[PDB]
């Protein structure tokens, strides 16, 4: 991923009042994935074969 | 492409099914018995001084 000039200029402080980036800013990256699986129901019990 | 030992999850069996809870065994150790007995007292039918 590539950042932006707005992000790099807002990372530091210097913003005036009611600007949001008055204090130095920090960012974090989060990744979510969705996957398929098979659930087996038999003999009154459940579990993943794989 | 990556090759590795496939992950196999064991299944079947049964957990927490039809609780019975009957492990008790009767029996204990204490005194045996008591050897006590009594008679029917003593009767007395005598008078008139029959020698």
């Amino acid at each position: 991923v590539t950042m932006s000039p707005e992000s790099v200029v807002a990372a530091a402080g210097g913003g005036n009042n009611n600007s949001g980036y008055n204090e130095p800013q920090r960012f974090a990256l989060v990744v979510i994935a969705v996957n398929h699986n098979v659930i087996r129901i038999m003999n009154g019990s459940m579990g993943f074969p794989i | 492409i990556v090759l590795r030992g496939p992950t196999l999850a064991p299944t079947l069996d049964r957990t927490a099914t039809h609780t019975v809870t009957r492990p008790r065994a009767l029996g204990s150790f204490h005194s045996t018995a008591g050897p006590a007995k009594h008679a029917a007292s003593i009767m007395a039918e005598c008078k008139d001084e029959s020698r």
